[PDB]
């Protein structure tokens, strides 16, 4: 419920007096001092600032709209995820997995133990040297 | 048990004032016309003024409370690749 | 004196509708088109780092 209204039909409304009739030589004021006119101009005035804090409620009702959406969009999202994966998986890009987890990391331990007990078994070669 | 008289000792100042409220037109009387000041319009605009000012501060710095809260938006904008990552070596694991 | 200060904060009020009339403009737009940008942006190739 987000209208910027516009702002000039607001700042009328302040400067706003529509003049009725009260007559004169009645009871509905007395004295007819200056005071009720007060009364009547600052209760009057002070509309509109619960109209602008009924406004407030309006943004935060509505933000808390928008992240209700986002926090039930994230629970449906792992609904999503699996069958993502489903199409990640009967598809052929499991040649993505299964040569990136066999090939490189297979000849990385047999060339490195290789590697090692050829040196392993110069160092020993250089051991009996060194003995005799 | 006979205890709990704590609705008891009230008593002799509960008939008190029954007594003493009551009847007291031919113990006091009516005169001297006691003045009565009561609230002109400057005290209505204090009951109005420390109440609309205690809100226009507090629609004045919505601002900073709303800035915060388009912040952590763009917050968790950031913090969620992470957590998509994050939740796609879940199942992977069972995957793999 | 109020009736200014009921005008400036007024203004306010409309500086929050300004900037947040742009803000769901943008906000929504993700929020709508979220599923298309989820299968898209999951695509990028750090999958072989993890």
């Amino acid at each position: 419920f987000k209208y910027f209204d516009d702002i000039r039909p607001f700042l009328d409304e302040i400067y706003k007096t529509r003049e009725r009739y009260t007559p004169f030589y009645d009871d509905r004021a007395d004295y007819n001092t200056n005071s009720k006119s007060y009364y009547d101009y600052i209760s009057r005035l002070s509309k509109l600032i619960e109209v602008l804090a009924r406004r407030i409620w309006d943004y935060d009702n509505e933000l808390k709209k928008r992240f209700k959406n986002w926090d039930d969009l994230m629970k449906a999202f792992p609904e999503q995820a699996k069958d993502l994966f489903r199409g990640w998986l009967n598809d052929g890009t499991i040649d993505s997995i299964i040569h990136d987890e066999f090939k490189k990391y297979s000849a990385g331990l047999t060339s490195a133990f290789a590697l090692f007990k050829v040196t392993e078994m110069k160092q020993m070669n250089d051991f009996k040297s060194e003995v005799k | 048990e006979n205890d709990f008289k704590y609705f008891d000792d009230i008593r002799p100042f509960l008939d008190e004032i029954y007594k003493t409220r009551e009847r007291y037109t031919p113990f006091y009387d009516d005169r001297a016309d006691y003045n009565t000041n009561s609230k002109s319009y400057y005290d209505y605009i204090s009951r109005l003024s420390k109440l609309i000012e205690v809100l226009a501060r507090r629609i004045w710095d919505y601002d900073n409370e709303l800035k915060k809260r388009f912040k952590n938006w763009d917050d968790l904008m950031k913090a969620f690749p992470e957590q998509a990552k994050d939740l796609f070596r879940g199942w992977l694991n069972d995957g793999t």
